[PDB]
């Protein structure tokens, strides 16, 4: 397979999620609709980003490697929606939501800026992203879990399951940054792209399917 | 229970991709190039295990 | 919960072994030899995933 | 690592199991003792087999490959003990036990004979081993599971967990036979040996630890 084939696979998997989430969503109440819409934005945006890369756009040369701008741009746009979805489940306050979205955005911006820096100082930017990510994990497993524990059993149960998926899989991305083209380039561009397609698909579409499966059991 | 067939099938697909890069590198006669492709395959497969385990733990744990 | 650290650590140990065979084959300049070692590494790592998943499913499923 | 290093690792892991099983066993009743003794035989025999291979004995040349006689001999001796342990949990009858031990032994003998045959007809012997293994799986998940379902909840629960470990992991061995030196030799001798060490350790020592952990919870 080539890079563009993998990008096409990403785009299609994301489209399948989006379609599934949109249609599952025709069945929802006032308080439920926001969850389905959020899943549609997450996978819909990622679907378009993958089309962009597949069409050969945003392949930025950085020294002797290629970093995919749409990769990082779509994370910047979609990860706050994932955190938003989780914060809705947890029953988060206005202020604490601002804190997690900020931390999230620092991670994504730092990783994007780092991928763009040819010199060794890109690792300092990575480092800042990594520290912010640890702060993010703390909120997810600490304060946000405390808030979620006050909700109904079905909601608490979905939060913990999506929280665990999120915490474990999001922790893998920085290692791929370090081992792939942005870091020491031990992963080929193709393997790097395949892993991120898979990871993007699970953290968005898998996440969504898990939510769809629980939501159906709760209301009915 | 199906999550396991998703993971098992994705793993073979990933293996096939990695195998393709090894054979392509092989076609050159450049040992270092095959090594490069193989090191990438090994790290990638280790990372893939983490992803699959994370998925499994997260849904069935 | 510890089963996951057993599996994760065994995987890196297995990876290191496979990596050693790739670099050894590399030291010869024989591309086909590296390919041979790499194909073994890939299949072995795929099999290792099955073993780890079987272990995890069996104890936590 | 070399082959002998891996064999030494096998021997040591098996010894650790044996020691753990023997000592856990000082706490057992009349009806319990047979379980601990069975675990000691399983890991104890495998420990000695691994010492034998580590010492360079039983490395049999077959055409252009090397098959490890002690590998298959120790399976022949220890797998019936594993089936015995499971049949005790299931509460099996005298006759049905004879059936599963027979099927088990056919698998192990066929695989050993096949590994020894230089020509293509070794795959017919493999085939016979494979059909017997399917019959074995049937008893494990069918009749033996039916018998186990009649026992106390704690026993039924351990049987199912050890049954699942056994069925899934034992199913992997034939693929290693096919892909390793006995079959098409796509796995190097070293990788072949590493996988079997790991698998042997989990199916004996992991199996045992699972049993130890449940037995403690039941009596106390
Ligand atoms: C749908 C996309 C997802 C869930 C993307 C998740 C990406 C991350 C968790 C990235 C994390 C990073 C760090 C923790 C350190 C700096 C480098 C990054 C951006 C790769
Ligand atoms: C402690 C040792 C164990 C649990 C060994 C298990 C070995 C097997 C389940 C072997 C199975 C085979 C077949 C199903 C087909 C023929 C080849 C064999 C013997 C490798
Ligand atoms: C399965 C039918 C769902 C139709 C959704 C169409 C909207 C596509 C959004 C992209
Ligand atoms: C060809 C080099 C120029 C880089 C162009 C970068 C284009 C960015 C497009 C990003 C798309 C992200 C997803 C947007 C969804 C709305
Ligand atoms: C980098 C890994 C950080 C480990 C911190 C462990 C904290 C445990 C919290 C419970
Ligand atoms: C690095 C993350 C540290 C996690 C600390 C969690 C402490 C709060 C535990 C209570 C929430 C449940
Ligand atoms: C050198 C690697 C630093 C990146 C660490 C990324 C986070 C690791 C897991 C954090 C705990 C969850
Ligand atoms: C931990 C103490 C257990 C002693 C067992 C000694 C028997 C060894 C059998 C081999
Ligand atoms: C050197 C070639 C001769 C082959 C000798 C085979 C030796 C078999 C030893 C097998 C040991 C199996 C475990 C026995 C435990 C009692
Ligand atoms: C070789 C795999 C055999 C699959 C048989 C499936 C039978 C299902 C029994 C329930
Ligand atoms: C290949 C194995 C086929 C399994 C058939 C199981 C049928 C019996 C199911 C009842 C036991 C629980
Ligand atoms: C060609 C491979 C045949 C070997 C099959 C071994 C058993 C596979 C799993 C059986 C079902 C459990």
């Amino acid at each position: 397979v080539g890079l563009t084939t993998l990008f096409w696979l990403g785009a299609i998997g994301m489209l399948v999620g989006t379609l599934a989430f949109a249609w599952a969503g025709r069945d929802a109440g006032s308080g439920e609709r926001r969850y389905y819409v959020t899943l549609v934005g997450i996978s819909g945006i990622a679907a378009v980003a993958y089309v962009v890369m597949a069409l050969g756009v945003g392949w930025v040369p950085v020294a002797e490697r290629t970093v995919f701008a749409p990769r990082y741009i779509n994370w910047i746009l979609t990860t706050p929606l994932i955190v938003y979805f989780l914060g809705l489940l947890a029953g988060l306050d206005s202020r604490e939501f601002g804190i997690v979205i900020t931390l999230n955005t620092v991670v994504m911006l730092a990783g994007f800026a780092g991928a763009m820096v040819p010199g060794i100082e890109r690792y300092a930017l990575f480092g800042m992203g990594a520290v912010a990510f640890l702060g993010l994990v703390y909120y997810l497993v600490g304060p946000m879990t405390e808030s979620a524990s006050q909700r109904s059993s079905g909601i608490k149960s979905l939060y913990v399951r999506l929280r665990n998926l999120t915490v474990i899989l999001w922790a893998i991305y920085p290692f791929i940054w370090l081992l792939g083209p942005p870091g020491v380039a031990l992963l080929t561009p193709t393997v790097d792209v395949a892993l991120i397609v898979y990871l993007d698909l699970v953290t968005k579409v898998g996440f969504g399917f898990i939510a769809l499966d629980a939501a159906a059991t709760l209301r009915a | 229970g199906a999550v396991f067939i998703f993971v098992g099938a994705l793993t073979v697909l990933f293996g096939a991709i990695a195998y393709g890069e090894v054979t392509a590198a092989a076609a050159t006669g450049d040992a270092a190039a095959v090594q490069e492709a193989a090191v990438s395959a090994i790290l990638g497969l280790i990372i893939l295990l983490g992803i699959n385990l994370g998925l499994v733990a997260a849904t069935l744990g």
